[PDB]
């Protein structure tokens, strides 16, 4: 159902979707299971069609606060590659 | 916009039949 609103549902609308969900994840950090959940549904998206333009410097942490450690290695060492510090 | 990734899926599949300057 994501999937399906999502390819057609509009760019001003997807983009206060995004920033609705940033806060959903990052705010009133009470349950793991619903972070888990949207980092399961960022995880499809970006595994099969046109993932969310959500940046990996802020997706990455959200996979260390939730205990994410699989998650975290693979979307650290992209943002490693390119440029350390 | 949808425009943008039609547009960008179109030219790719006919460059993929395809396969100084000024």
């Amino acid at each position: 159902s994501f999937s399906s609103c999502w390819v057609e549902l509009q760019t001003s609308y997807q983009e206060d979707l995004i920033q609705a969900l940033c806060k959903a994840l990052s705010s009133s950090e009470n349950p793991p299971e619903i972070y888990q959940m949207l980092l399961n549904l960022v995880e499809f998206m970006e595994h099969d069609d046109k993932p969310l333009p959500i940046p990996i410097h802020t997706l990455g942490k959200y996979a260390q606060k939730c205990h994410a450690f699989a998650k975290a290695l693979h979307y650290k060492e992209v943002e490693f590659l390119e440029e350390p510090k | 916009h949808p425009m943008r990734t039609s547009l960008a899926k179109l030219f790719q599949s006919l460059g993929f039949s395809e396969s100084s300057n000024t």
